[PDB]
């Protein structure tokens, strides 16, 4: 992970839906999980870890239990997709991913919400 | 490629104030924290405090309403606001890329001198430590100068205009309780040499324009 | 309110040697595994070695090992290379984006003992008139660090009036130098006679003593 990109830096989603956000790093030949980090955060609120091949939860925020889950099988592939359900106003902000493999970075993310109807 | 480089330190007498600049490259502002890590000279590392991503700040107790950092994105650039500076602030300052605790925390800065004191500068006075001719030799001659109340802290030795290299010990300089430094710079010599070679100790001190080549002879 | 100790202050091995480095902190770091190691040489900046407890830096050798959880953690260095030899600093992140660094360990070169030659210098005279006077003791290439320099002016041992100064590690057969210097008023310097430099080493199977009257 020299240089971590996002497919967007802004993401427009609906009220209630589920949002897939997602930060690529580089995979050269095949995913070796015991050196991978993938961390996501926003606002100071951690929402997932996930370290040694497992989701690590110990410190995630209240508000992402049951909601924020990371799509294991996306990471063979170069890409660490945090998926969100139930989106809601309070979902909106800055969001923040790091990738540890072979190197570290880090990348912002925005997300914007519009309002139910 | 990426590069870090502090700037901004100096001297400053206490209670004073002084801003440290961290210039970056490569380094998303947006995306990355940005800490301020200082050295006190013989001593550890200590973590000063650090700005996130979101420009949000955080600081050790030990500079708790003293020191602010701040950043200017539009400048690449990190500040370090420091207040009421004490003589224990003397130290090296760093800024780091991420948190103490980082996966990216590998890139450092050069890092900057500050210096807090009431001292004036003061070119160093020279004086010898002269070789002992007598029974109880020691196996070699020792000889040496003694660099006494300067500041502030350069001091170049050398002797014999960098022709006499082997067993010189030149020693880390000791702040006294006055504000000055001191140091001593030796070198052991073989005994028969002591009447036959004249060994001159080259002291140069930049912040005063001083150099003072004082002759060390033996006593008896 | 957090500290951080680590253990030994000093480590002393040879080239291939295994070192171990333990790291303990009052609090439980960040979802227990927020715990970083440095390594840094006289002159540089801090060089990350370590971060999440056992995660190498790019670059760095896998000789290096790290191990622990919570409040307890540990550096091994497995086959020691010259470029090891340094300083290594352990760093939490904590709760509440609280940082603290390790005091620092120092891993030295070990070698062969050996004593150190005692001089000791009378302040010159061209000092006298200054007003001050300054007595140098000098200890010449020994090994280990580790030793005893002791001051007494008309066999009064001294105190609260003297500080040292020591050399890093020589390049070349990695001994110690050390000096220490009495600092006294002229005054007071005239005021005795005999000044005394009493040095305790490891290399010395006695206590040597080098002294000056006037």
């Amino acid at each position: 992970a020299f240089t971590v990109t996002v497919p967007k830096d802004l993401y427009v989603v609906e009220y209630g839906s589920q949002m897939t956000i997602e930060c690529k790093f580089p995979v050269e030949k095949q995913l070796d999980l015991a050196a991978l980090i993938v961390y996501w955060e926003m606002e100071d609120k951690n929402i997932i870890q996930f370290v040694h091949g497992e989701e690590d939860l110990k410190v995630q925020h209240s508000s992402y239990r049951q909601r924020a889950r990371l799509l294991k099988d996306q990471l063979s592939l170069g890409n660490a997709a945090l998926q969100i359900t139930d989106v809601k106003l309070q979902d909106a902000g800055v969001y923040r991913c790091m990738i540890s493999y072979g190197g570290a970075d880090y990348k912002r993310i925005t997300v914007k919400v519009n309002a139910p109807y | 490629d990426v590069q870090l480089v502090e700037s901004g330190g100096g001297l400053v007498q206490p209670g004073g104030s002084l801003r440290l600049s961290c210039t970056v490259s490569g380094i998303d502002l947006s995306s990355y924290d940005m800490t301020w890590v200082r050295q006190a000279p013989g001593k550890g590392l200590e973590y000063i405090g650090y700005i996130s991503y979101v420009s949000r700040t955080y600081y050790a107790d030990s500079v708790k309403g003293r020191f602010t950092i701040s950043k200017d994105t539009s400048k690449n650039t990190v500040y370090l606001q420091m207040n009421s500076l004490r003589a224990e602030d003397t130290a090296v300052y760093y800024c780091a890329r991420d948190r103490p605790d980082g996966a990216a925390t590998n890139l450092w800065g050069q890092g900057t001198l500050v210096t807090v004191s009431s001292a004036s500068t003061k070119g160093p006075s020279v004086f010898p430590l002269a070789p002992s001719s007598k029974s109880t030799s020691g196996g070699t001659a020792a000889l040496g100068c003694l660099v006494k109340d300067y500041f502030p802290e350069p001091v170049t030795v050398s002797w014999n205009s960098g022709a006499l290299t082997s067993g010189v010990h030149t020693f880390p300089a000791v702040l006294q309780s006055s504000g000055l430094y001191s140091l001593s710079s030796v070198v052991t010599v073989p005994s028969s040499s002591l009447g036959t070679q004249t060994y001159i100790c080259n002291v140069n001190h930049k912040p005063s324009n001083t150099k003072v080549d004082k002759k060390v002879e033996p006593k008896s | 309110d957090i500290q951080m100790t680590q253990s030994p202050s000093t480590l002393s091995a040879s080239v291939g040697d295994r070192v171990t480095i333990t790291c303990q902190s009052s609090q439980n770091v960040y979802s227990n595994n927020r715990l970083s190691w440095y390594q840094q040489k006289p002159g540089k900046a801090p060089k990350l070695l370590i971060y999440w407890t056992s995660f190498l830096a790019s670059g760095v050798p896998s000789r290096f090992s790290g191990s622990g959880s919570g409040t307890e953690f540990t550096l091994t260095i497995s086959s020691l290379q010259p470029d090891d030899f340094a300083t290594y600093y352990c760093a939490g992140g904590y709760s509440g984006n609280l940082y603290t660094f390790g005091q620092g360990t120092k891993l030295e070169i070990k070698r062969t003992v050996a004593a150190p030659s005692v001089f000791i210098f009378p302040p010159s005279d061209e000092q006298l008139k200054s007003g001050t006077a300054s007595v140098v003791c000098l200890l010449n290439n020994f090994y280990p660090r580790e030793a005893k320099v002791q001051w007494k002016v008309d066999n009064a041992l001294q105190s609260g009036n003297s500080q040292e100064s020591v050399t890093e590690q020589d390049s070349k057969d990695s001994t110690y130098s050390l000096s220490s210097t009495l600092t006294l008023s002229k005054a007071d310097y005239e005021k005795h006679k005999v000044y005394a430099c009493e040095v305790t080493h490891q290399g010395l199977s006695s206590p040597v003593t080098k002294s000056f009257n006037r």
